[PDB]
């Protein structure tokens, strides 16, 4: 089959189907050529043997687009006997379509184009370091692509924190490595990233200026600090409303009411000024809350608001919950079939407390008023805690990208990107070859590159939505030797429960066991197919 | 002498609930009781006289009851205005007599602590002794450990705890913790750090400083 | 606006005498009944003694009746309370309330405006004001430190008054050294800082120490 | 599913008054309420049940009340046998869901503790650490401070505190408090103090030994 | 004679499973209904399931439908409830009671009598057995010091129940090490040591052990 | 004037009136001879030149009795002209009388007499010191008066046990220097001595033996231990009938019932065992507590009792309150003009406490019921603090014997004994040479024996019932230059309250001050004279 994405560490050819034999009628391509980081950028040169329908490329043609994806700028659009000029990307990424509709074709070389720009990217090992835009205080070079990257040892939390910001040009920091873990924000402006604990052992900055008339830039700091979670220990410690801990930026809503006093920032447990109140009350309304990590939710506590200046009660009675993992694949939490209606306050400053029966994993959280008093008014609490918390419970690096993709290996795929089998920063899932396949017979494994403590998994279905029900699994020190996870009643290999929806993750635990090597045989699934995206929990030994 | 008796003497709550109070006089004093309410560190202030009727500017929340010897005074929806110490007084014979009080606490969902640490400023190290002052703000419940550690040693009841009274908006309780030392022994270290630990939280945090 | 002010509070010795006074304004004492009511530290409320001015009807509770004698000057305007042969039990914070019950039956012996009070303490140690520290720095904590004094109390405003939001300041802890110490602190927004000036208003009336203290944070 | 609230969720009191417990449901539930006692450490016991009715061998000073969604528990004269955490749970819908319980401390007057001091028992020598022991007994309130001393030195947060809930006999609380030490360390020093204050002590207390 | 003796708790991974049973003594458990309740420490007191054995209907809260289960053996006039895919927040003492509804309606669901429990510890954390020595002493202290151990709970009685008076058991305090440590202690008369043995009977179930201790006081 | 008691450290004469004139007709005399302590013996020697009427001694005749007063045995009754035989006492003490109803009468010489047994007694400064009948554990010698001796420094209380006890023969106890400080107790039993704290700053014990058949004896312990209560002190402690410091020894009653089964020792607050009932209910019941030292009493505490045997409720409704400082002279609590009678129990388990309106200084106590319900059944309380719980408020020496008779002057007495005007320790009281004196001329006074600070006085009145109301007090380090405690108020002399009973003494203190040497002047005072006993509080510099 033709297509697919390459990269260019290795320069390599690209030729229409069957080049130099006439290419086949009514039949279209599509590559996407890519360097391992911006800083680097891609040139194509095409062979002069090239041939292409005439007229005026009504049907058959060449397209190159500067970027990635249909909708990138056009570099060119060429058909007749003349190759294309050589073309040089202006990131780090092209898209070439080959469209048909007789004719040699055409063939092309590519390779990664060296601008001589700098290497600035810096990795961080030290308790105490701080990181800041070259040049500072002095105005920030143009055209600049940086890497700053934090490294964490097994139980501490990275703490970074911003001094000035200040500037086309653009800050993003990610849940682990650049275009591989999930981004969590993307900062070009005046107001300054607001505080960022993580317990994930990675976490990076991407720096990216323009040719364009420099600013101020910015200046940051950053600690790793200690955590001994005790045995003795639930998880249904504050998230970080009332506290701060979740600062303003990171709590949004659908739409908020027009004089501009009560707002989403209001929505403070125990605040005293107001409350959230959007523009219009509905039950399709929400506020929304950006965790900005995974983190288990437990309870919900709310309460009503009463005017400042009217002194007047406002209260939500009842709202539902809906959650996800990226903000854009969203799950209404149930109560058996139907969804749960949670039954909110009765008064506009009491608390209710409202503990999720079934315990949830997920990223962003909305509440949405279905009835209310006089008028929608909210304040909010979240309760819960971090994966992290339990003993030896490390997310081991699928979700960061600490497990390289040539660490990921499946049974059979039906393309392949092994990013895609990865929980959450995946844009799709992993699909076997035969969608509808046979129970037991098709896996998904895991190599983590040392002997580790293995303590449980974390499964997630796939965006064509389909997932895992039941699975077994089994584990590794060598590679041709295996053991299935046995449950003690039974005495054959324990199965596991799936999900229950495409992205709403599920943590399974079991006793700790020694493997290098994880698999994951699905049993029961969904009726689309086998959908998978999956991340291992354990430590070192 | 009219003996006044108070019950419970200490209660905690809600915010929502509906409290009831109780007092109960040694002899019969008709409807002449009244009820006064005492905020931390302020003056009482008259709620109810007559056993039943509302003083001015007193919420309609606050109602009260009874004849002969027993009385009540309830809140039908606590606020955390609320938390204070109520007082029944008998205004029936020639001298007045008063309860002995009932404490009114309040129940609220866990909340964490800031914490902060503040070193002796130049002004006081001149003076001979050291004070380095650990803040520990806006958490619940009361329950919170302090440990002060000297170049990572545990320190002792050299150091000295204050709470402060449930805040009156969010119910919430601060707390200080003093640790006090010669020239001799500031001088002559350099890690000071207080470690606090609190239900709210899921780790300790540790909260330190050098010279 | 009725008001009731309390004074002549402080350290006395045992045995000694000390004299309270209640400046009435906003009203005309006489014609009202007032009442002495006090409070041992952390204890409740203990009704002392009362005086109608008009009349000169007075009585007294039975612990303090002997030593105490109540009186009022109408002309001034203010009530007093001499207090004589005292004792530890006697250490406590001192009342005057106002009672209004010409013609209001229901009212009779009701208290419906009380002063602030003033903290009367019986011991033999002696005066010593204190010492005023500061302790220095999206969220940002400053206080003052008022370190060895005796006796309480001592009171601390910001900005003399102004600022309010976010204070704290905590009961005063007895030391080994027989002195006592509080903080007063109070959280604001880190983005002000170097912009808005942050004054804290000890004050001990004991010894007569009025402080301000200005809090602030290699080339 | 119904939900039962309790008011308050704690309460102290003095022997001899007459306490009363509050109970709201979230819908009508008639008269299908009951009420469980559970002493510290123990199972709970059936006090009442459909809101009025007393269960066998349950004194006559206990009572209850109410239907619909309020329902009230009554102790009409308390004694320190009734020290435990109250419930009550709804008997209405499929599936029972109980209150979140009332704590009812008992009131009483100040009482003195009795200290004792217990060295390390050769037995433990042996295993290489070592407890030294300091017994508080049969005092009131529970504040109390216990300051230990090596060679006159004041000790860290090295040593650990526990306490019992309130005696059903006499209301008083007792309290234990172990420092832990290593062969090294107990071995070299010989002053071993354990220093008690509280408030029924007009001074403090010292219990100590020497090996 | 009506009793119910739970068994079964102990530690148990986190994901794992494990299985508690009720023995009925004193009546025949068909004909009853049979509850679980349960209790995380420090908490209140949450209802689990219920099982009627005659007719064999069952149903669960919430929080543990789909991982619990559970049944009854009237053969053996047991009850059981096995639990599965645990974690930390059901860490709890469980406790089946008996609810008599036969006749009387006013007794529906009604619980009325308990187990006295057993505690479940969802823990990575491994079993370890207590070390126990003795604290030796008008009126005299002695005790017993049962150190480090792992889950909780140990029982304490002395003199094989016979002395109860003056006895008090503390509560187990959490080490730094991980481990468990609580001491129990009873104040007899002083005149009657040399006379009168005193022996304390500690029991850790989780890990097999149980101990006797006896306790005893230059030439 | 005749009579009188001489200290026979010096030997001197005594002789009827006018010897060798004829003695007067119709009167008679008496006089005691003594030894400084009971280890020395008196001899009286009379001289042959004695003349007394004769008949068969029925008018005129020289009794000497062996000890001390009048029902002392009768070492010889004579008269006529032939001398009594040389006559040794069997104590340190004779009594003599002469009776007159003509003849030149008599003339003795007295002195102590020594025996030659041994000064045993010792005094004690260490902190860990023991002390025991010597010989011990082996059998105690015949005929042994021994004074063991503990001496403590400022605010130190002396502890001391006994291990074993066992004895006509006799030990006792004295709240200072013995046969001056008051009795504690004297023992003579296989029952042990109760443990013993006291603050006074010396403890004594008198060893007392006999010629036949010695027991096991005694041994005992003592330690020394500071104290130093605070400022913030509220004298509102309990004095020990729960936590059992006070012994089983100081609590007594007027009866108790006659099954055995509710006795005095179970009148403790909160005793799991009945309680205290009398052998018959009515209001002349009494239950007693001897607290041992004088103490501030500031509440009481009171309960009934539930049957053990049978399960019914007794209670007391109401009582008195009688207090005394020697167990002898007693004084109801007054409430103004009449009885105060407290309001006690309204069921047999709650404790009610009633705060004395005035503090009161006290020796015993009793609880006197006068109402009750079914019976009367009592537990107790009682709370207070002693006199040195507040700083620098030391007793000085009057009470204990630390001020020497010696010490101690008075501007005119009607007789003399210093001892007479000691605190409690008194069977008197110091009168003036006139009763009815005129205010402000009349004074007593102290030597302290060095410059001390003086913060207050403790004054008594008197047993003849009489006692001061009210009194000037002044000071001096020389002894001829003096100052009155001024009232700032007048600027004249301060006066100070007195009493309102003769045995029931009250505490007035006053700013510190200077002085060796202080005074007090009567100003007013009861009908029957100026009665004072009295002692002074303060510290060294
Ligand atoms: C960090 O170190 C280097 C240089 O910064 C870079 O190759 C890479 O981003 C990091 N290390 C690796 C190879 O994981
Ligand atoms: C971290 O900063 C510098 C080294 O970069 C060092 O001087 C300082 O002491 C360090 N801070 C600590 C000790 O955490
Ligand atoms: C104690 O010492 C000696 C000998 O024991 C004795 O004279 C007297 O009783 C005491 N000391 C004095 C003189 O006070
Ligand atoms: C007291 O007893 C002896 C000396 O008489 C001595 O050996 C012992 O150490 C002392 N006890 C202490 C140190 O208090």
């Amino acid at each position: 089959p033709c297509g697919g994405r390459l990269n260019s560490k290795d320069a390599g050819y690209i030729t229409s189907p069957g080049y130099p034999q006439d290419y086949p009628s009514h039949q279209n391509c599509e590559w996407i050529v890519y360097a391992p980081e911006p800083n680097q950028k891609i040139v194509l040169n095409f062979n002069p043997h090239f041939e292409i329908e005439k007229h005026d490329c009504k049907y058959d043609f060449i397209e190159i687009r500067d970027g990635d994806s249909e909708s990138a700028d056009l570099l060119g659009k060429h058909c007749g006997n003349i190759a294309p000029p050589t073309i040089i990307s202006s990131g780090s990424m092209l898209y070439i379509k080959f469209t048909s509709d007789q004719g040699a074709g055409f063939s092309l070389r590519y390779e990664i184009f060296k601008t001589g720009s700098e290497d600035c990217s810096k990795n961080f090992t030290s308790p105490n370091g701080t990181i800041e835009s070259p040049g500072f205080p002095e105005k920030y070079p143009h055209n600049l692509d940086c890497t700053f990257t934090i490294l964490a040892k097994p139980k501490m939390e990275i703490i970074l924190q911003f001094l000035i910001f200040d500037l086309y040009d653009w800050l993003d920091i990610w849940d682990g490595i650049p275009h591989v873990g999930p981004l969590i924000g993307k900062y070009c402006g005046t107001k300054t990233p607001s505080e960022l604990r993580s317990s994930t052992g990675i976490l990076s900055l991407t720096f990216h200026t323009d040719m364009a008339v420099a600013k101020d830039g910015f200046s940051a700091r950053y600690y790793l600090v200690h955590q001994e979670p005790l045995e003795n220990f639930q998880c249904n410690v504050p998230l970080g409303m009332e506290s701060g801990r979740i600062a303003n930026e990171q709590i949004s809503a659908s739409s908020t009411y027009s004089d501009g006093r009560w707002t989403p920032q209001q929505s403070r447990l125990h605040g005293d000024d107001n409350g959230w109140t959007p523009n219009l009350d509905s039950n399709k309304e929400y506020l929304q809350v950006d965790l900005r990590f995974l983190t288990m939710l437990t309870a919900i506590a709310t309460q009503g608001a009463i005017s400042r200046e009217t002194q007047n009660g406002y209260y939500v009675k009842s709202y539902k919950l809906e959650v996800s993992t990226n903000g854009e694949d969203w799950m209404v939490y149930r109560h058996g079939k139907n969804h749960k209606v949670f039954q909110a306050n009765n008064d506009a400053t009491e608390v209710v407390l409202n503990k999720l029966h079934a315990p949830l994993l997920t990223r962003f959280v909305r509440i949405r008023p279905q009835t209310w008093h006089s008028g929608i008014a909210l304040r909010l609490e979240l309760f819960g805690c971090r994966v992290t918390d339990a003993p030896c419970s490390n997310m081991l690096g699928m979700l960061s990208g600490l497990i390289a993709d040539s660490q990921i290996s499946a049974s059979s795929t039906q393309e392949w990107s092994p990013s895609a089998a990865r929980l959450v920063s995946s844009r799709s899932g992993w699909f076997p070859r035969i969608p509808q396949a046979q129970p037991g017979e098709e896996w998904l494994q895991v190599d983590l590159g040392t002997p580790k403590t293995v303590k449980g998994v974390i499964i997630q279905g796939a965006r064509a939505r389909a997932f895992v029900r039941k699975f077994k699994v089994s584990y590794s020190l060598n590679g041709k030797d295996w053991e299935y996870i046995q449950d003690p009643r039974t005495q054959q290999p324990k199965l596991f429960e799936g999900n229950m929806h495409y992205d709403t993750p599920d943590i399974r635990r079991f006793d700790p066991i020694p493997a290098q090597y994880v698999r994951v045989y699905p049993e029961r699934w969904s009726p689309a197919g086998i959908g998978m995206r999956l991340e291992v929990l354990g430590c070192d030994w | 002498d009219i003996q006044m008796t108070q019950s419970p003497s200490s209660l905690s709550a809600s915010v929502g609930d509906r409290v009831t109070i109780t007092c109960r006089a040694s002899q019969d004093v008709s409807t002449a009781v009244a009820w006064y309410q005492q905020k931390p560190g302020k003056a009482p202030k008259l709620l109810i006289y007559s056993a039943s009727f509302l003083y001015s500017g007193v919420p309609s929340r606050f109602s009260g009851s009874g004849s002969g010897t027993d009385f009540t005074l309830t809140i039908s929806s606590l606020q955390p205005e609320d938390f204070a110490t109520y007082y029944c007084q008998q205004a029936w014979a020639y001298l007045p007599t008063f309860g002995q009080g009932t404490k009114v606490e309040i129940k609220r969902t866990v909340a964490a602590p800031s914490v902060f640490i503040f070193p002796p400023s130049d002004e006081q190290l001149k003076s001979g002794t050291a004070s380095v002052v650990c803040l520990l703000n806006n958490f619940y419940p009361r329950e919170a450990k302090v440990q002060w550690k000297v170049d990572n040693a545990l320190q002792s009841g050299n150091s000295q705890e204050s709470v402060t009274e449930q805040d009156s908006k969010d119910s919430t309780y601060s707390l200080s913790s003093t640790l006090t030392l010669s020239k001799a022994d500031y001088e002559k270290h350099k890690v000071y750090a207080c470690e606090v630990t609190h239900q709210g939280l899921s780790s300790p945090v540790t909260k330190s400083f050098n010279r | 606006e009725v008001q009731l002010v309390e004074s002549g509070g402080g350290l006395v010795q045992p045995g000694g005498s000390l004299r309270l006074s209640c400046a009435a304004s906003g009203f005309t004492i006489s014609g009202y009944g007032i009442h002495w009511v006090r409070q041992a530290p952390g204890k409740g409320l203990e009704w002392v003694a009362y005086i109608y001015p008009d009349s000169g009807y007075t009585d007294y509770a039975d612990s303090v009746k002997g030593r105490f004698t109540i009186s009022a000057d109408t002309s001034k305007n203010t009530a007093y309370l001499q207090m004589n042969s005292l004792r530890a039990e006697d250490t406590a914070v001192y009342y005057c309330a106002r009672e209004d019950f010409r013609n209001r039956r229901r009212l009779w012996y009701v208290m419906d405006y009380w002063g602030q009070g003033t903290l009367v303490t019986v011991s033999s140690a002696s005066t010593k004001g204190p010492s005023v520290f500061p302790l220095a720095p999206g969220t940002a904590a400053l206080g003052c430190l008022v370190k060895d004094y005796f006796p309480e109390p001592v009171t601390v405003s910001w900005n003399s008054g102004a600022l309010t939001s976010g204070v704290h300041t905590f009961p005063a802890v007895l030391q080994s050294s027989g002195l006592y110490s509080l903080s007063s602190v109070v959280t604001v927004p880190s983005s002000s800082l170097g912009t808005q000036t942050y004054i804290c208003n000890v004050n001990h009336k004991p010894s007569n120490t009025k402080v301000d203290k200005k809090v602030e944070p290699t080339h």
